């Protein structure tokens, strides 16, 4: 229940943010991701990494779609560093910047069971660098030939869960944890 | 009319592949890129060289693709970010009802591209009705 | 007491994989499901007003655009009169030409054609496939990536690639600013391997677009169609933003096929509660009706998901059957992971590799699957040598070859030196003669030295914000003394000048030759017809290493 | 310096098969052979004096065997003029008739058949093959084996295996003494399993014809015979002696098929400069000949030998084919290993799998390939969930099922208590409480306690020198509180005296049903027709392990 | 004569069935085997009954199985000890032309397998061609 | 040359022998079983596993057939025991014994290459224990299911070599061990 619904989230208006959005179900139909780590401990690490590196952090709730680009994409327009940070319920997340087409991001982490609380921690952090303006070093690389084998037909089932809770051109919800 | 006892193009009748320039496929030399005689403009194909293509498609009995050379043909005097630009407008919420149209009078009026420009008031007429305009989202 | 029998069963890499019981009403179901519309067709005017019960006023995009550009309408009604289970034995019987029966199958709606196909076991699929696929030759096409997007490395594992026989090769991005990077690499590499190899380097699509219109790549795949609208929608497109992208292409010279495949609906979760085959009919007529050449799909990047199921598998060869008898090229997947079973995988790609396919694969792994930037093929490079000695066994041309060890070595070297050569000439970050080596002797990335990525993401960036185009690449080549190279990629270009491979399952083979369902016509009509594999091209496949002279 | 990648490659475990260039001199090569003779017939007042070449002046004992027995002379002439391309395209066209075939195919010679399935790839031979089985229902068999010979492992595996689907099962020894044990704890275990399930012990033939007299076997499969006369002859028989010893069982009422396959006159030094396919072609017709129903072939034993050759696995499906286009059961092999690599032995199993024959296999190891006393066969006990997930993939019926733990342990554990109660009637050496526990949870018999060998093999020896017959098992079951097994071992007796188990294909399913080609007619004429995996067989079939609910 | 359609003996005439001690299949119960009112000298096939499944063959279309049956049929007359003696006798280079021709006399005078006695003689005097006689090896 | 031909093999007429039979090249054109091991190292521990059992070894050649069963009956018909070891170049072999059908045999090795020389010595032991009228415990069973998926196409070729000395009617050749 950490993540608490409140007002409208709006405009930034102060570049030295950075958002995190989150899916219609993120920590309310479901409150850990595919391979069990609670949402708490996720959305802990990604707001630790930000503040770690001296950025504000914002979460909002996207009801518009439950498709992790556009979550991320409903986040990046509202942010004053135009950076965002989406994550889907069952885990996958994706750094994106206003300017990119939805489908393009800065980073992506395209297989949702790698990651790691120091994944999710580093996620934080590289966003509020880029929010800084500053190229880091993306994360590195974590891909697994046989993820989809173990996961996708579960990751699926929990996507298609979480879409139900998708409402059309109902606005992102600012949102304290 | 091209069909298929013209094909490949390259093989049977490479002389009817030119440039607005007449130079022919066999001027494309690494002596000449260097020299610059050929350059990046003299590379790219043809609307003519499309429309023999889809001459040949037809005769090969495949409709459909002959539809999309002849649009291809109108599109190559089209710029490439105004390729770009128009791609992105037909993307969904994207665009107004009245930016298509007037994406769809611009590729006629300026282009001639009146297949396409068809092609673009179809969707605008459809976009509103399955609400995949600006704002629908 | 546990059997120790269950617990030996027990630890069998196959109880790894994902299975489910199917869940109709999330479209979990790979074909033949309850919810699947019963075909019809009527026809008013000359515009449909029916399709497959639904009246055209509750028509959403697919439809319409189906209805409107993708049936025949002139044959609609006669062949949605006929007997599906007539019209599945025709389309295995040998005697009935396949250019009988795609005039009727370019009829059917998506509903009829599923219906027939559905009373076929996968011997007749397998039976009706050799007829139906468009090109006479049967070809493959190759992943090449890794998990740095080491632009040496591809270049190296691309040359070697073509040099087994790949025919088409596909390169992606760890991170996307690398894409430009990515894309010359393959393109110079598979050019060095074998001259005429055509390169893709598969993104978002605008992104990819672009990058064909520097002169980076010479075709593109992954131009994605999906089965339901709210999906589409999700895929951040239409049926017109992607027939109007489709011919985008087209007017820049370059070849290119969409991409489907079943399962996406239901992992993009909206499925409308149909099943995955008839939902995959709707992108192949999608296809056709764009007028785009050809499709990839099988599943594809989804493959978890009809795997899971029943008749999953049989309805990944379905719906490659269906796009090749719409008179589509096919390019049948068997390129990602579904199962950590050999056995499982391999009866999965028999499927298209026993009747043959345009491409057998859309993607088999020229890297180990560790490098595969896709999550892993279906066939990697271990595999390399099973894949030839199962063509020697079943006498089947899989579309690649034995090649020896200091062969590889040479051209992944030239390629190595002339991606070196480019990087000189184009002032971009340099590439050590230890990469070089390196990528010569590599199996991988793990090999590799590791590079500056950022360093390496601002100059290929810059390529793309500053428009530097292909021909910068050529006279680097010319510069660096490889004018062999600089030539070839100058002949891709003179081939999207001609257009000729902008054709039905075009390749391009031996001398600049294109090689497409219109100079390869598949006249399959049984038994000592159609392809045939023989002379020099068996010998080549005969030749495995290992085998000892008996005497 | 070594390429990393070559070295990958070379560590792959197909790399460990043998493989060698064709020996045409020694008939080392598949099919296709130059000194194969060209078809020909000549005939005279009703005797052949002319096949395939060969004046009969010069036949051996097979040629004149052939002649006089094994092709229907009144087509002969008729078949031998027609053109052999659409001979092939007929086998594989759906809609030719098996009942149109049959006549004529039997009226080919050897060579002429053999040029017919040569003009096929192997999915044309699928096509035909899912037609010209005798049996409208595809079925396997099961090897039950262990290397210490222990009958209480052989009971509980013969249990199981008739419990997942087997509808015969095979022993054999490592200690030739032990055999007639291995046959009662066979055949008591099989009917515990699943009454009606035929078993056979393979042994020398004098040896295997007196132990079926004395009633422990059901049926005999290694009846062998071979392509060559002077192999014929190093195999210790003729067409005579072996025409004569099918005839002795079947006078017993002993249901039985001969042995083949594809290299074993090349593995036994006399090839006679023929092709491997050839020389079995003439083993086929040696069958035909004698009156014989059916033939295991597919190599078999020798799979080493064409598989080391090109194009050997697919001439391997083609001598299935030939055999089933012969009317000839077929017990189709894909009983013996030929390689180190899951890849390769998948892709040999589904030329057969996929369209189905008599008996997909002619020995799946129904213990894990450790206690195969056949050498290991293609297929082993923990494969049994990959078969099993491959049946589900592509609704294919393989014969086999899904099962769970619990039932298995059961079956089991009731088989070794009534081979226990069988010894205890009997006099013969006991089985222990621990014995019965231990064979009731063992995945092989590493899990099983030592047992006094020479004992056992003490009492076994006199089972046949004091002519100890099965109705000793019978009461002796009976006595033993097993009244049921009694019962179902006395209908497999009364089997024997009716003769319909004598026909071609024939197994016992249900209720005492025999099921053959005479009244389970392949009716094959494409889609939608023949035998099609549905109702509840392939709700069975979906029911693997593993499977989660989406709820 | 019996045809496709009389089978199985077993479901369509099991009265056809009988036993060497003359007993119907019903005879054989489990009591009757305990009983002893059967024993192992009654539970065999019969020369009828494989001259029944031997005309079905022939129905069925499958000529060489009937006569391999007829065979089967005269076989059922010879001792178990005899048919080992006989079939080891044809194996190669087991007997003299002459010891087999004695086997063929037997076989139909004591036996009256006529099909099975010329079966022998053809096989002595193909032997003698073949040189697959004792003293041959 | 540790084999030399002395005459033809005759009957022996005392219990307390066992023949080895051994193929037309065993020791010949072929000198090392199918993974090597020479042709003298395993009768010479054939042999030493005979003579340690208080029993004669007497090696012969044989001719007729190179089947390793055939081989071994001709031996067994010439041994005053009645027990034959029939052994092929390629190192197959089999414990034979007088009355025995030729397909039947006491023991079979039918993997050659998983023997060794102490399964050869074992073998010698085993024979002479059966010359000797006991009941000896079977050799150990050996089976490897890969063996022939590496093996049997050498086997099949070094069989057919062997075959081409094969003489038909010719009786089995005395030897003498160098
Ligand atoms: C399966 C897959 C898909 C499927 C399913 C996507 C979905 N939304 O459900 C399909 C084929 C539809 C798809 C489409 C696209 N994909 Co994709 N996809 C993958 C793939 C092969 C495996 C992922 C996986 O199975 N993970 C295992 C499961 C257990 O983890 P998961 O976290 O639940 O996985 C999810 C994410 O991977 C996500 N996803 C998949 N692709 C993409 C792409 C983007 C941009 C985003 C934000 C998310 C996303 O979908 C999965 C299921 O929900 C990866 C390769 C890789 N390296 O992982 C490429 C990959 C991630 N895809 C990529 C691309 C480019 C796209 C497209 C934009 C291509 C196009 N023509 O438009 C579209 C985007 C559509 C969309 N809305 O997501 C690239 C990304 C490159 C980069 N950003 O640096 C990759 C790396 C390689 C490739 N070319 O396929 N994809
Ligand atoms: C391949 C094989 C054959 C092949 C080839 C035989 C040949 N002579 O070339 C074929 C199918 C023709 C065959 C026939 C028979 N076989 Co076989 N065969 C095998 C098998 C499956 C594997 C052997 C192998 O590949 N070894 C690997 C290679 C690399 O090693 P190798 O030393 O070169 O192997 C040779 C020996 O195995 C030999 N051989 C094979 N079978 C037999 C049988 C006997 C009696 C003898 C003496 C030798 C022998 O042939 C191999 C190749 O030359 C084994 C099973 C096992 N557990 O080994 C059964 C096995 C040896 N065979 C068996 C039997 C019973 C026979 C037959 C008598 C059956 C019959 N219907 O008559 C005939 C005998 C024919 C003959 N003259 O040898 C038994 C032996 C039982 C015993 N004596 O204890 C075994 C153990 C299997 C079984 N129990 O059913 N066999
Ligand atoms: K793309
Ligand atoms: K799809
Ligand atoms: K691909
Ligand atoms: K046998
Ligand atoms: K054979
Ligand atoms: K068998």
């Amino acid at each position: 229940g950490f993540l608490t619904e409140v007002g409208e989230a709006r405009q930034g208006t102060q570049q030295d943010e950075v958002i995190i959005a989150v899916g219609p179900a993120f920590g309310l139909a479901q409150t850990v991701n595919i391979v069990g780590i609670p949402h708490k401990s996720i959305l802990r690490e990604v707001i630790a990494g930000i503040e770690e590196e001296g950025i504000k952090a914002r979460v909002i709730r996207c009801f518009k779609s439950s498709d992790v680009a556009f979550v991320a994409v409903e986040g990046n327009r509202l942010s004053g560093s135009g950076i965002s940070i989406g994550i889907q319920s069952k885990g996958t997340t994706v750094i994106h910047q206003q300017g990119l087409p939805p489908l393009s991001n800065l980073e992506l982490f395209p297989q949702a069971p790698l990651l790691t609380l120091e994944t999710y921690r580093q996620i934080g952090k590289n966003a509020a660098r880029y929010a800084k303006r500053e190229s880091p070093q993306p994360v590195p690389t974590l891909n697994d030939q046989m993820a989809r084998p173990k996961y996708q037909a579960k990751s699926a089932i929990l996507h298609i869960k979480e879409t139900k809770y998708v409402v059309t051109g109902k606005n992102p919800q600012e949102l304290r944890v | 009319s091209a069909r298929v006892s013209d094909y490949p193009l390259a093989n049977k009748h490479p002389e009817w592949v030119k440039t607005a320039t007449n130079k022919t496929l066999d001027d494309f030399t690494l002596e000449n890129v260097l020299s610059n005689k050929v350059t990046a403009q003299d590379m790219r194909i043809t609307p003519e060289t499309l429309r023999l293509q889809a001459s040949i498609a037809k005769d090969a009995g495949r409709d459909r693709l002959a539809m999309n050379f002849e649009r291809a043909a109108e599109l190559t005097a089209v710029p490439d970010d105004r390729i770009l630009e128009i791609y992105n407008a037909l993307r969904p919420y994207r665009s107004t009802k009245e930016e298509l149209l007037a994406i769809a009078d611009d590729l006629e009026s300026r282009y001639q591209a009146k297949i396409c420009a068809a092609f673009v008031r179809e969707a605008a007429t459809l976009y509103v009705e399955r609400k995949k305009l600006k704002g629908d989202d | 007491m546990r059997s120790k029998r269950f617990e030996a069963l027990a630890k069998r890499p196959v109880n790894q994989d994902g299975f489910v019981k199917e869940w109709i009403e999330e479209g979990f179901i790979a074909m033949e499901s309850p919810n699947d519309p019963k075909p019809s067709i009527k026809i008013v005017n000359g515009a449909v007003t029916e399709l497959d019960g639904k009246p055209v006023s509750d028509f959403d995009l697919i439809d319409h655009f189906i209805a409107r550009y993708g049936i025949n309408l002139n044959r609609a009604e006669e062949v949605m009169a006929m007997d599906s289970v007539k019209l599945a034995n025709m389309l295995c019987d040998p005697n009935v030409k396949r250019s009988e029966i795609v005039p009727l199958t370019t009829a059917m709606t998506p509903a009829k054609i599923v219906e027939v196909v559905s009373h076929m076991n996968v011997v007749e699929m397998m039976m009706a496939m050799q007829k139906m696929r468009a090109r006479r030759t049967p070809s493959q096409q190759a992943h090449v990536t890794n998990v740095k997007d080491n632009p040496v490395q591809i270049a190296a594992d691309a040359a070697e690639g073509a040099w087994r026989g790949f025919d088409e090769q596909e390169t992606t991005v760890a991170v996307a600013r690398y894409a430009p990077f990515n894309a010359i690499a393959l393109l110079v590499g598979s050019q060095v391997g074998r001259p005429g190899v055509l390169t893709q380097c598969s993104l978002e699509e605008a992104t990819e677009l672009k990058l064909g219109m520097l002169g980076h790549t010479c075709y593109a795949e992954t131009i994605s169609v999906y089965g339901t609208e709210p999906v589409f929608t999700d895929g951040d497109d239409t049926p017109w933003s992607k027939g109007f992208l489709a011919s985008s292409y087209a007017s820049r010279g370059l070849k290119m096929r969409f991409t489907s495949g079943s399962g996406s609906e239901v992992q993009m979760g909206y499925a409308e509660g149909k099943s995955m085959l008839y939902l995959e009919a709707r992108c192949i007529y999608i296809t056709k009706a764009a007028g785009v050449q050809g499709l990839q799909n099988g599943s594809v990047s989804c493959i978890g998901v009809p795997s899971a199921v029943p008749s999953g598998i049989r309805a990944v060869l379905a719906e490659n059957l269906i796009c090749s008898s719409l008179d589509l090229e096919c390019a049948s997947s068997n390129d990602q992971t579904f199962t950590h079973s050999d056995m499982r995988r391999t009866a999965r790609l028999l499927m298209q590799f026993l009747p043959g396919t345009d491409f057998i694969s859309s993607g088999y792994s020229a890297v180990p699957n560790y490098d595969n930037m896709f999550a892993g093929s279906n066939e990697d490079a271990e595999d390399f040598d099973d894949y030839n000695v199962i063509q020697r066994d079943l006498k089947v041309d899989g579309g690649l070859r034995p090649v020896r060890e200091e062969d590889v070595i040479a051209i992944r070297n030239k390629a190595a030196r002339a991606l070196q050569a480019v990087f000189a000439g184009m002032g971009l970050p340099p590439i050590t003669d230890e990469e070089v080596e390196a990528a010569t002797y590599a199996h991988g990335s793990k090999d590799m030295p590791e590079r500056n990525i950022v360093e390496d993401i601002k100059f290929a960036q810059e390529i793309i914000n500053k428009n530097r185009n292909g021909l910068e690449v050529v006279k680097a080549l010319a510069q660096g003394g490889f004018t062999d190279v600089a030539q070839d990629m100058l002949n891709i270009q003179k081939a999207k000048l001609t257009g000729d491979y902008l054709h039905t399952s075009a390749i391009i083979v031996g001398d600049g030759q294109v090689l497409s369902a219109v100079n390869d016509v598949n006249d399959y009509a049984g038994p000592a017809t159609g392809y045939r594999l023989q002379g020099e091209r068996w010998e080549e496949i005969k030749n495995i290493p290992g085998a000892l002279d008996p005497n």
